[PDB]
């Protein structure tokens, strides 16, 4: 399932533990559109944090 | 088919086919519902209806 996710209102946090969960385990791809993230871009050096 | 105690007579009859409940009924397990709130109090539609 290719699943949109735009008012990611309700849905409980019981429901997300599962499809996020599930993403994994099915390939499911959830795609999420009221997020609003800014984005760096550091290098292979300072790896994540 | 038969008198029907009540609808018949008055014989107060001593002996019945009471139905009854297998086992207690109302052992733990109480229903519990999680509650989400809207996360705005100003995108509510209301309207309709």
């Amino acid at each position: 399932v290719h699943m949109t996710i735009n008012e990611r209102a309700g849905m409980s946090k019981l429901v997300a533990d599962n499809i996020i969960a599930s993403v994994i385990k099915s390939n499911w791809v959830v795609d999420i559109l009221d997020i609003e993230y800014t984005a760096e871009v550091m290098t292979p050096s300072e790896g994540y944090t | 088919q038969v008198g029907i105690p009540k609808l018949e007579v008055d014989h107060i009859s001593f002996s019945n086919v009471v139905s009854m409940m297998t086992a207690n009924i109302r052992t733990g397990d109480d229903m519990a519902v999680e509650r989400v709130n809207p996360d705005d109090v100003r995108a509510i539609n209301i309207r309709n209806a």
